[PDB]
């Protein structure tokens, strides 16, 4: 299933940068 | 349940579940899992203990680590 991988992508990107504003 | 188990050398095994979700075992021990549409991560250290953070959490370092090796793992992946 790599629709659900990409958004898994998607989604591990956007908790690091928000990690990193911290 | 499961889908291909990966095998990346320095890091450890990837796997993919039916769910959508993704389970990595560490060479040191520590096991972690997320999940596409939950707003939580799991890990596992070493010792067999879990915790569960959320996404608004400051996470410890090595948590970070782990994250961005897998970052790098699903990279690969394409």
């Amino acid at each position: 299933q790599d629709r659900q991988l990409r958004l898994l992508q998607a989604q591990i990107q956007r908790l690091l940068e928000a990690q990193s504003l911290m | 349940q499961l889908l291909k188990s990966v095998f990346v050398k320095n890091v450890g095994w990837a796997t993919q579940l039916t769910s959508g979700a993704v389970w990595v075992q560490f060479n040191d021990g520590s096991q972690l899992v997320v999940q596409a549409g939950v707003s939580s991560i799991s890990y596992t250290s070493p010792n067999g203990q879990t915790t569960r953070y959320g996404e608004n959490e400051k996470l410890p370092d090595y948590i970070k680590q782990k994250l961005q090796c897998l970052s790098s793992i699903l990279l690969m992946f394409s």
